């Protein structure tokens, strides 16, 4: 019943730099352990009995902490390091932090677009999807806005964004906007416009249905 | 040596049980206890309970007694556990995994098993080439999708050409509307490979037993 606190959820850290990763505790703490949680991935021991590097694990990473208080320091950030951290402690029963999120602060990056009409095969079925890709942009926030003939659409669109990337800490995000054949027999003009911090000027592909 | 390997992904419809396996090799079974994780997507890791196997003894996080039931079988190395009367807030991914003496650390861990808890039902994916728009494409290098349309529970699994083509890949983690899962994914690659050379997605969905290979076409 030691509850655990991270804090910040998500910590910003420029590469190459030394960042401290933190652990709050209700109570005083006798030894606290960390895991490295990848995208996709089971968690992983990083630190345990509060500064015991476990096997294998790089030496930039190091354990620190008393009473009710305790650090994972890395302290050279590289662009793996993208993963949740998760301290963990017993008193009774084991109790976990919520985690923090480490997002790597590289330079930021534009979003390269690419548009995709309809395939026959959906067409056939009576639907029709038009996705737009919008890729290896930095930081992740980035709004897509779609417009059918110039004006925008917003009901049935779908967007899913990548976790930050281990190599170049870029994210993607893909949208799908979903129309019936005949919604989208209806229009000619398509077009996916992304507005990225980097630029005010939206980054755009369009393509006509008749063409 | 030390591995922890689990049960597939499970459906299950609200109410119902679902039993989770933990397979344990490459050390005496009942020298440790098998610990168990809940994971939901936004709630950090949460410890479940325990079992010893051998002399069997259990110990449960009072938030989950009458919810987890552990067993363990030492003839098999298998470790279990029973949830019952499920619910959407059990839906997570669940792990077991294992330490040392007493108050330890989870130096080890299963890889996970996926747990959906919903009445909706199994549906097999529709799988769609994105072909670039007609005419020709920016600069030296070519953006082909796959989008993966109308299916339930995850997971899918996506690649391209088999495997063999890993990069410049981006798989779009999926999304729900209405019972129904939407995936895509991106490869981006030199104008010279394509389409002079054969670029297919491949699909799979298990639960349905899918799987569907896509040849992306130029239009």
């Amino acid at each position: 019943q030691i509850v655990l606190t991270q804090s910040p959820v998500i910590m910003s850290a420029s590469l190459g730099e030394e960042i401290t990763l933190t652990c709050s505790a209700s109570s005083s703490v006798s030894y606290m352990h960390w895991y490295q949680q990848k995208s996709g991935t089971s968690p992983k021991l990083l630190i345990y009995s509060t500064s015991n590097l476990a096997s294998g694990v790089p030496s930039r990473f190091s354990g620190s902490g008393s009473g009710t208080f305790y650090s994972l320091t890395i302290s050279s950030v590289e662009a793996e390091d993208a993963a949740d951290y998760y301290c963990h402690q017993w008193s009774g029963f084991y109790t976990f932090g919520g985690g923090t999120k480490l997002e790597i602060q590289r330079a930021d990056a534009a979003p390269t677009v690419s548009i995709f009409p309809p395939s026959s095969e959906q067409l056939t079925s009576g639907g029709a999807s038009v996705v737009c890709f919008l890729n290896n942009f930095y930081p992740k926030d980035i709004n897509v806005k779609w417009k059918i003939d110039g004006s925008e659409r917003q009901n049935g669109v779908l967007n899913s964004w990548t976790d930050q990337d281990s190599k170049d800490s870029t994210y993607s995000m893909s949208s799908t906007l979903t129309l019936t054949k005949d919604e989208y027999e209806r229009h000619n003009s398509y077009t996916c416009e992304a507005t990225h911090k980097t630029s005010t000027s939206p980054i755009v592909k369009s393509f006509n249905r008749n063409e | 040596q030390v591995q922890l390997q689990q049960s597939g992904t499970e459906l299950m419809k609200p109410g119902s049980s679902v039993k989770i396996s933990c397979k344990a090799t490459g050390y005496r079974f009942s020298s440790y206890w098998v610990e168990w994780v809940k994971q939901r997507p936004g709630h950090g890791l949460e410890w479940i309970g325990k079992i010893l196997p051998g002399i069997g003894s259990t110990s449960y996080n009072e938030k989950f007694k009458g919810k987890a039931t552990f067993t363990a079988d030492t003839s098999s190395n298998t470790a279990y556990m029973q949830l019952s009367s499920l619910t959407s807030e059990d839906s997570a991914v669940y792990y077991c995994a294992r330490g040392y003496y007493g108050p330890t650390w989870f130096a080890y861990w299963g890889q996970g098993t996926l747990v959906t808890v919903s009445s909706a039902k199994t549906t097999a994916p529709s799988v769609y080439p994105l072909a670039p728009v007609c005419g020709d494409t920016t600069g030296s290098s070519v953006t082909l999708g796959c989008l993966v349309k109308g299916y339930f529970p995850e997971p899918v699994t996506l690649t391209w050409n088999s495997g063999s083509l890993s990069s410049g890949v981006h798989t779009f983690p999926a999304v729900l509307q209405s019972d129904l899962y939407t995936l895509s994914s991106s490869v981006t690659v030199t104008s010279s490979t394509w389409p002079s050379q054969s670029i297919t997605c491949n699909v799979a969905h298990p639960a349905s037993s899918t799987k569907v290979d896509k040849k992306i076409e130029p239009r």
